[PDB]
């Protein structure tokens, strides 16, 4: 992302929606739901807060933090070796190698019995109130406004209170701005393009940045002169 | 220095380095050495 | 004689990106990230402008001067051979 | 950009808009909102003000300037070496190289414990009231006029107070002028074309412009004669 | 341009617009705005006045003339060496080459501390009144007339006071005459085609006319006889 | 042009127009305006009068003839060497070659301080009243008739006083006659085709016709027999 | 015989750019920045003018004179061979 | 109607060309090294 994620409170979207006389019955209760829906449907990683938190494994199982939504990586606390997805179907079940993990709910199923693991996970930036906190990027705000507008007009059109042309125009505008926001939050910055360039041009390829925490994904690959 | 495998970056361009690494320095490929070596070997056999 | 000239439109350079640094990283990586959902492409995307703005490839200011040069070279070879024949001094006879 | 960004006040755009009797209910509030929306959607880098400001890192974290929107670069104050983006997931977290940075909100996550860094960022040219300040390039003014008109006519058409043909014409005009503005602000000038020319034609390629502040990116590459 | 830019005052366009009974409420106030809009949207360089004016640099900064719209070039007053666009992100900021420049508003950011620089810039030809002065080329006048007509008919059509066929015809005519004017003011003259020819046919290419003020872009390239 | 440009008075075109009862409200004023518009839009060089007139340069500037419209060439009075166009941006501005020229208004910017120059320019054949004088070529008269009729019917159709089919037919006829007139005035005659023939077939190419006044452009290229 | 001639339309040279410097930088870089959203392309983009004005490529004034030259050269070889045969003095007999 | 038509897709990667490129590069570098050492292929056998 070229731009920065300056955070603002949720009713900044209701500043903008309620200009429209047909969206005057929207509330913070509706804003919260549709904003979470938009955050998830877009799936932009720059909107989440990067956090690292260590837990202990009792026996191939560990308690997971409360605010976790996705896991960037899991590693062993003492070695630093990263973990992979567990393809095994019989992990903690005995009969009569390289470590791995799996996460479903509040439980993480590792292949280690008793060890501490570091989890780099993503969460949502919250407000002083326990509510989501949205970027103030006007592209993001306009796209979220159009999302909420499109949902409300879909309801009104199912009722027959909106002309079909109106809903078609709203959907068209929302689709274009959804593409625009997706590209805005995804296209690399200049500093990120240096990382991508250092990853791309490698006379001797580096294919083991997963073992580390992708620390050296972006380091330059310096060849000595002979 | 060219014959011994050393390239001076100041001899072929204006330098706007002193670290011996290709991402800013330039490789040398001794392709002129054989051209001299054939002649010097012929000198010995004359 | 100058080589092929490419007509390049910069309507898909991403936001907040200079043309200079964009082209520099395009050189280095051989991959140029583009933004197809720029505000300028809204007309073509939404159907309010002709779709030729998002398609049709890139033009080329190309001139077939190489064929002219080869024609001149062939003519020079022919005339030199003709003079050699007239003088009775053939190519095999000069060397 | 060929032309120069001479700054003028926001109510210029209302002087141009309110000539349309269907747009007499616009205010400075709506002008401000849709002007910010337009500036972000176009994302033209010549509209923002380049600034440089040094900060001190406490422990892999630093305070960020208030008016920051996007970061051109980050470097070290003493050495001048530029900082790439962070690819790491476990930056400051210990267990039991190349510098990098990362920015989310008002905080910058760098990979250095105690150092000062220079940040080259972009902000908005502000007014003496404290309001956004827009260029006077009549292409920009016309495209912003059409942006605001398009939003207003979209709202009216949603109520059903504007014919569909009028809105279609407004959208078509705005689309063409958006393309015109994007080409106006992005196509290099003669001096920028000299910089691009010196960057393109290089017998010995330069692939380390990022270590410097892209200072020698446009420097002409001279070859000694022999 | 084959033809010459003979200057005439702005109300020469109102001579011609007000023949139409539907354009009788146009004024010099409206003529000025739409004429400036047309001048900028067309971006023809033959319409601007070429001026040269020297300024002094205090410390990487200099005051810019009042009437500047675009900069043809900047050079050092003593050497005559031309300046390039500044790719550097940290120009006037120190830590603990070839000259360049950058211009945003009334300030020019050069890479030199204390020197005088010559700026060849473009402005607008004014009248005895402080108003724009337009070419009398009937192609230009007809295209500007059609621009103002098209804008006014767009307003009236948004109001519903003009048939859509009328506006479609006006837009078609304006589009054709806009293309015609663009070609008229761009296609080289015979004397300009000699310059282009001298630039084009060069057995030994000349690629350093930017250092000079493009003085020798058009000189013939004479090869001695051996 | 095959035919000769015999001059006739402006009211000939009103004699032809006013036969249409829908065009009885035309006047000599409208004839003059649309005749100038048509002459400029077609841009036929055979309609303008070739003149030569010498001026004196004061210091890189010279006074320009009043009736000038386009310059064929500029040369030096003493040597006869033709002047190319200016590519310079810093012509007369000193710091602390090939001659060139540049024309904007009533002033000619040349690269010579104190000399006299000959300018070959084109103007309009004027009437004893002092009015434009048009050719009698009935193709030209018909196309001008259709131009004026098309403008008038466009105005009426804008009011809604003309059927769309009538205007469409008028535009179609005018388009075809515009093409016919352009081919009539531009296709070379037999003697001009001899000049073009002598220019095309050249065993030893001549690429210096501009230094002379394109005098030997049509000169036959003779080869001695051996 | 002159080479191919390209018919070039300058309808997409960017604003504020002279033709001479545009073609110069086109020579040097082999890349010519164009402006697909010039005010003169408004008709073709907006559907008011024929779409061929933003398409159809660049025409060429090409004459097939090389084939004529080859035909004459081949005829000259044939006549010289006939004359040699009739004189009883073959090519191998001259050298 | 594409569900009774359109053929069967293929997950095809053009890796053979990459392998050929690397092999050709290896031959080129070995030839360069032989030439610089002054020991030609015909001179090894």
């Amino acid at each position: 992302m070229v731009n920065n994620i300056n955070w603002v409170k949720l009713p900044v979207i209701l500043d903008r929606l309620l200009r429209h006389p047909l969206l005057t019955d929207l509330n913070l209760e509706t804003a919260i739901q549709y904003t979470l829906d938009f955050i998830s449907a877009m799936g932009l990683p720059n909107v989440y807060v990067d956090k690292i938190e260590t837990i202990d494994i009792k026996e191939y199982r560990g308690e997971l933090p409360c605010d976790l939504i996705s896991i960037n990586q899991v590693r062993l606390h003492k070695n630093g070796i990263a973990l992979r997805a567990m393809t095994d179907n019989f992990n903690a079940y005995p009969t009569h190698g390289e470590p791995s993990f799996k996460t479903q709910g509040r439980v993480i199923f590792t292949s280690i019995k008793h060890e501490k693991v570091d989890i780099s996970y993503k969460a949502i930036m919250l407000d002083d109130e326990g509510l989501p906190l949205i970027p103030d990027n006007p592209i993001f705000l306009k796209t979220l406004e159009l999302y909420i507008k499109k949902e409300w007009f879909t309801i009104l059109f199912d009722m027959g209170k909106i002309s079909p042309a109106v809903l078609n125009n709203t959907q068209q505008e929302y689709a274009f701005k959804a593409g625009q926001c997706n590209n805005e939050f995804v296209i690399p910055s200049v500093s990120e393009m240096e990382a991508i360039t250092n990853m791309w041009n490698q006379l001797i390829p580096r294919v083991t940045e997963f073992r580390r925490g992708f620390k050296n994904l972006g380091d330059k690959e310096y060849i000595r002169v002979h | 220095d060219l014959l011994n495998g050393r390239l001076h970056m100041s001899d072929l361009e204006l330098v706007l380095i002193k670290a011996a690494y290709i991402p800013d320095r330039l490789q040398h490929y001794p392709i002129m050495n054989s051209k001299l070596n054939v002649l010097r070997g012929e000198e010995s056999k004359r | 004689n100058w080589g092929s000239i490419l007509e390049l439109d910069l309507s898909k350079v991403p936001k907040g990106w200079d043309v200079g640094k964009w082209m520099y990283y395009a050189r280095v990586n051989h991959i140029a990230v583009i933004d197809s959902f720029k505000e300028g492409t809204i007309g073509a995307s939404t159907g309010k402008l002709a779709g030729a703005l998002n398609n049709a490839g890139k033009g080329m200011i190309e001139t077939n001067i190489g064929n002219y040069i080869q024609q001149q070279i062939n003519l020079l070879e022919f005339i030199k051979m003709e003079m050699a024949d007239v003088a009775g001094i053939s190519k095999q006879r000069e060397g």
